[PDB]
RNA sequence: UGCUUAAGAUUUGAAACU
RNA sequence: GUUCGAAGACGAUCAGAUACCGUCGUAGUUCCGACCAUAAACGAUGCCGACUGGCGAUGCGGCGGCGUUAUUCCCAUGACCCGCCGGGCAGCUUCCGGGAAACCAAAGUCUUUGGGUUCCGGGGGGAGUAUGGUUGCAAAGCUGAAACUUAAAGGAAUUGACGGA
RNA sequence: CAAGUCUGGUGCCAGCAGCCGCGGUAAUUCCAGCUCCAAUAGCGUAUAUUAAAGUUGCUGCAGUUAAAAAGCUCGUAGUUGGA
């Protein structure tokens, strides 16, 4: 069964790409997922998702846009000083120029390049591209 | 066996297309005239392209054909091609219209229509085939 | 010898229409013809001959050699090219291949690798590609890293201008119509690769089969 | 495509598709522009004007051509709401 | 195809759809083709919507007249109904037909007889016009098909559907897109009627010729 | 790998501690009895003293007689 | 051999050591 | 290398059937391996029957038939010459053989 | 509408762009 | 303890047959009671989890429905017919995608590499052998090396020659 | 893997060769001459060893047919556990 949620949903995000769908539906609603696309947001990889509400694990529908490539989650999660951030960007990304390894901190949820503003480095949870 | 090649059926078709007027049905005399509206440097093979086209002019003068373009020909075809009824076969007086097409006609602007002689719908749901 | 055209791009390649190779290559045309690619590029148009590869089959009196041909052609800034072709000798036969070279050429994308001054030197990004079972991959390098490869493709790369590249490879390299076909593969996937740059949405311009559909009439067929 | 003072240094911006959003190759020989002429409202006839599409070929023989079509005039003017 | 009073669907020509048939569908639905579909009846013969025919036609006109050069639309039928019908579409207008037997290699193989580089497909069926839709795939072409609610939407482009199997839908869907793209470039005016016969497009029975060579003098 | 968890070191070392024994220049080389049943005793160089002077064929396509000295 | 007389013939050479472990034990 | 996709047979959902005995040999295939003829058979072909007719006692009686239903096994039901082998894009063709002769 | 029909010494082949 | 029938005797066939062929035939084949735990035990594809195209079928439970069919006195139960839904063995068709290829809605979502979690392989032979333990009345089974020796052994497709096909 | 179809001898003999391979009466590979090459006061031959090896694989391997998933379920430690 579902060890994790966030980590069938970006698969699940991943195959609407190959295929070449528009709008998507996803089945729990996490509040780390809803952190993590309005992460996705405001970079501006995909449109304005919703979600719905019953009273259980809630739903959400995704509305994608054409400049997302491939969505990741990272298993198991790890802990990332500022010297191995160096170590995962260089072999887990393509350039230097964009994509967005995301983790988690004791301050919130960012990237990486916000992580070197603020001094802080945390556990990992995936990146986008 | 007397097979006739592929070098005679590919001449007895270029002097038909080219003299078609001019050929007839005896064999002895576009036997002559192949000499003069070709060189053909023998006899046998004199005899033989004749020999294969007065076998066409019989086959013409019972048909058409596939591969030869009579002009004669393309001149009825075309007026058959160009025949025209005098009285129109599609502006009729009575038009059979199920109430499932008139209820879309309800949905479409024409609401309602002159001469649709609604008929029955068939009772009984049998159309499929059966298994053997 | 004064090639005389057939199609529709030839005769509007004769009359000195078109300007460039940029607009057929931004609508995709077919390339039916080997003296457009020489009518624009004689000047700068090399080649390098990679293998000769004798295979032979079987009848019931010996065998039959027939020898197969591998032309890698291309200048050193743009284009790439690529030609294998197989017949009773090598005399025929890097005649016939170069022709396939200059008949199947592509275009090459350039980036950088982090700053961004001077001139396009690297590969935007780490692409793949492979052919059989040999998987090439090809990773950005930062300046005067020079051509870390194999000796084959750091000729072929090398016909592409790209002077800092790493690469790796995966399996039975020893094939060269394979392992070539791979480093060509790689390399012909670069403008079908997103950037976030790509983004500005593209401004329809006119088809040049609609652009200059009076002269072509009065002129041919 | 700027470097450090806005030279635009690459040799062509390439198509870009207007359906599912991934660019059109120059290999692509599977492509499609469409060209829809625009109509004056008051006699049907042919104004000057055009509408261009741009199809990419692997959705192309998917076939959902005609739904990227519909959706595009539809969207555009042409095909009235009710369809 | 709309959003306008003028171009709307008149009653002649709705009279003679439920006249000739076009409605009356086939058996089987294809899952690309549910959104022209009204309902299916007992006897099991699906229902057409007629707007959704026009708007199609209306397109496939568009598109066409758009297009400058008359001179290289081509036109491929194979099957026996419909060789009149795109022989006289094409005199009307001044395309290129093919009628039967499309020898294949024609559109890609430079040292054929009639090697030709057109601009546009149109194609009576797909099914049994199966060959040209794949040389469509090494060409860049746009296609027009004349669709059922049955057929397949394999590298078609858009689709216009009809029904094709009777002596009389296809000459009347050729004869029907002849007048709109006469309506369309001016030529011909909108308010009158056209002249001669949709019973011309029509396929005539080897039997019903020689029938009427008897009694007609 | 097949488990990727978090704390799941002693099963992966001790995955790896048994299926490196199934190598071939591993086993040779370290621990086993092939030092043991080296004539040499893991070195380079060996004296000896000759006995016998001998001839051995030669295999397939070859055909000679090769010399050997038993020591 | 196939694998099978091959198999048995391993079985007539064990039931053979055993017993030739006779005197001996 | 694997040659067809059920292999030659029907157990699909079982993992066991019974075996069954041909006819011309003994050898033992499992039921749904086997070739299955059904032989209906006339006691007479076609001329006696008129010589039966002609020498019975009752008006027109009608003859009777022979119903045995047959088995075989592989290498009877060829070298007999039931089957052929075809090639691997016919294969697939299941469509029993026509009823013209 | 089917009977039998065992065997055959060791060695010996390779291609370049102008 | 019917029928078949290892071992065995016998009659032919064959150069020779201790083999296939044919007559007889013990041990066994069947039943209850104690054991042994091995098979191409094969879909030669570990188990849970979803996810991403369709098209016809077939089987249980359920949801409606024109209409025939019997019960006749009809709602309701039975039999066909047209649809929907769950999961269960399957099937055609396809440029999703992959793969060395045959081929697969999974052997797919993999250099754009990470959902969780068990067992196991590291060239071929020597060899599933030696020894050492251990369960078993026996036959045998589970764990299980080396010494030496060799540059090929092997899987998928292509052409040719070949077949008492 | 840079560089002789040079000349004279033996004729599956004697021998070279890490690997493919050479030698049976014209051997570019043998013993010798001539010539030619690469490193240069240094160079080869053994052995131990690291990289190449994503052929020990945490980054980064395989398990239908090539080596490969226990015959089948249950089950205590362990490992991982929805909102
Ligand atoms: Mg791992
Ligand atoms: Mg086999
Ligand atoms: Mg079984
Ligand atoms: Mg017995
Ligand atoms: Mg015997
Ligand atoms: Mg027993
Ligand atoms: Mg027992
Ligand atoms: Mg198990
Ligand atoms: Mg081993
Ligand atoms: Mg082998
Ligand atoms: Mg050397
Ligand atoms: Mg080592
Ligand atoms: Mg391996
Ligand atoms: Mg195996
Ligand atoms: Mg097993
Ligand atoms: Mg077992
Ligand atoms: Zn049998």
């Amino acid at each position: 069964v579902r060890m994790n949620v966030l980590a069938d949903a970006l698969k699940s995000i991943n195959n609407a790409e190959k295929r070449g769908k528009r709008q998507v539906l996803i089945r729990p609603c996490s509040k780390v997922i809803v952190r993590f696309l309005t992460v996705m947001m405001k970079h501006g990889y995909i449109g304005e998702f919703e979600i719905i509400d019953d009273h259980r694990a809630g739903k959400i529908v995704v509305n994608l846009t054409g400049r997302l490539n491939k969505c990741g989650v990272i298993s198991p999660r790890f802990d990332v000083q500022l010297k191995d951030l160096e170590k995962w960007q260089n072999n887990l990304l393509p350039s230097r120029q964009f994509g967005f390894i995301v983790l988690t901190t004791s301050a919130g949820i960012m990237d990486h390049e916000e992580a070197r503003r603020k001094h802080t480095g945390g556990k990992i949870l995936g990146f986008f591209f | 066996g007397r097979v006739r090649t592929k070098t005679v059926k590919k001449a007895a078709r270029v002097i038909i297309e080219k003299y078609y007027t001019r050929l007839g049905n005896d064999f002895h005399t576009n036997k002559r005239v192949c000499e003069e509206i070709a060189i053909i440097p023998s006899k046998k093979l004199r005899n033989k392209i004749a020999g294969y086209v007065t076998h066409l002019m019989k086959r013409i003068q019972r048909g058409p054909v596939r591969g030869i373009s009579i002009k004669l020909q393309e001149e009825e075809r075309e007026r058959r091609d160009n025949y025209v009824p005098e009285v129109s076969a599609l502006d009729q007086e009575i038009i059979e219209v199920d109430p499932d097409t008139k209820e879309m006609l309800k949905l479409l602007d024409f609401g309602s229509l002159s001469n649709l002689q609604v008929t029955q719908p068939t009772v009984g749901m049998n159309f499929k085939t059966p298994r053997g | 010898k004064e090639w005389l055209p057939v199609t529709k791009l030839g005769r509007l390649v004769k009359d000195m229409k078109i300007k460039s190779l940029e607009e057929i290559y931004l609508f995709s045309l077919p390339i039916k013809e080997s003296e457009i690619i020489d009518f624009f590029l004689g000047a700068s148009l090399k080649d390098e001959v990679l293998k000769i590869m004798p295979v032979q089959k079987q009848t019931r009196a010996g065998q039959r050699t027939r020898f197969k041909a591998f032309v890698a052609i291309g200048d050193y800034n743009g284009h790439v090219g690529l030609g294998v072709k197989c017949s009773k000798e090598v005399a025929t036969a890097i005649r016939g291949a170069i022709i396939l070279a200059k008949l199947s050429i592509v275009p090459v994308r350039r980036g950088y690798w982090g700053n961004k001054i001077g001139k396009p030197h690297t590969v935007p990004c780490k692409v793949t590609g492979r052919c059989g079972s040999v998987l090439v991959r090809l990773i950005p390098a930062p300046r005067g890293t020079g051509i870390v490869s194999a000796p084959v493709p750091k000729k072929l790369l090398m016909m592409a201008g790209i002077d800092d590249c790493y690469t790796s490879a995966r399996g039975c390299t020893a094939t060269l119509g394979n392992f070539a076909k791979a480093t060509f593969d790689a390399i012909s996937k670069t403008y079908s690769y997103l950037t976030p740059d790509l983004w500005k949405e593209t401004v329809f311009t006119k088809s040049p089969y609609q652009e200059f559909t009076d002269h072509l009439v009065k002129t041919h067929t | 495509m700027q470097n450090d003072a806005g030279e635009f240094v690459d040799l062509y911006v390439p198509r870009k598709c207007s359906a599912s959003n991934r660019i059109i190759g120059a290999k692509d020989h599977a492509s499609i522009q469409m060209n829809v002429a625009e109509v004056d409202k008051v006699t049907g006839r042919f104004n000057g004007q055009f509408k261009t599409y741009a199809i990419c070929g692997a959705i192309r023989r998917m076939g959902e051509s005609d739904d990227s079509i519909l959706r595009l005039a539809k969207a555009d003017g042409i095909v009235s709401k009710n369809f | 195809s709309g959003a306008l009073d003028v171009l709307q669907m008149k009653e002649e020509d709705v009279l003679k759809f439920l006249a000739a048939g076009t409605h009356l569908g086939g058996t089987n639905l294809d899952f690309q083709m549910e959104q022209y579909i009204y309902k299916r009846k007992s006897d099991g013969i699906y229902i057409i919507n007629l707007k959704r025919t026009w708007e199609k036609l209306l397109l496939a006109a568009r598109a066409i007249v758009a297009i400058e050069n008359p001179a290289d639309v081509s036109v491929i039928s194979s099957r026996n109904t419909g060789q009149r019908a795109v022989l006289k579409f094409a005199a009307a207008t001044g395309a290129t037909p093919i009628a039967g037997r499309f020898t294949p290699g024609t559109f890609t193989n430079q040292i054929q007889t009639a090697f030709r580089e057109p601009r546009l497909l149109v194609v009576t069926d797909p099914r049994a016009d199966h060959q040209p839709l794949t040389e469509a795939s090494y060409v860049n072409l746009p296609t027009i098909a004349l669709c059922n609610t049955d057929s397949p939407l394999r590298y078609v482009d858009i689709a216009i559907p009809c029904n094709n199997k009777g002596a009389h839908s296809v000459g009347l869907m050729w004869w029907m897109l002849a007048r709109e793209v006469l309506r369309m470039r001016g030529t011909i005016s909108r308010e009158h009627p056209w002249e001669v016969m949709p019973d011309l497009y029509f396929y005539r029975d080897p039997e019903e010729i020689e029938k009427e060579e008897q009694a007609a003098a | 790998g097949k488990c990727r968890g978090l704390r799941t070191a002693r099963k992966l070392r001790s995955h790896r501690r048994d299926q490196k024994w199934h190598d071939k220049q591993y086993k040779k080389a370290h621990l086993g009895t092939a030092l043991k049943a080296n004539p040499f005793g893991g070195a380079s160089h060996a004296k000896g003293i000759v006995l016998e002077k001998v001839g051995v064929e030669a295999k397939q396509p070859n055909s000679a007689i090769r010399k050997c000295v038993r020591v | 051999m196939r694998a099978k007389w091959r198999k048995k013939r391993m079985r007539r050479l064990k039931r053979k050591r055993r017993k030739m472990r006779q005197r001996s034990k | 290398t694997k040659k067809r996709r059920n292999n030659g047979r029907a157990k699909k959902g079982r993992g066991h059937v019974q075996p069954i005995r041909c006819t011309n040999c003994a050898r033992c295939v499992p039921k749904d391996k086997a070739i299955k003829k059904f032989v209906i058979r006339n006691i007479v072909e076609a001329a006696a029957v008129r010589d039966i007719s002609e020498a019975s006692v009752f008006d027109a009686y009608v003859l009777p038939k022979l119903y045995v239903k047959l088995h075989y096994c592989v290498s009877c039901a060829i070298h007999s010459k039931v089957v052929r082998n075809r090639s691997r894009e016919a294969r697939k063709d299941r469509t029993p053989p026509p009823r013209f002769r």
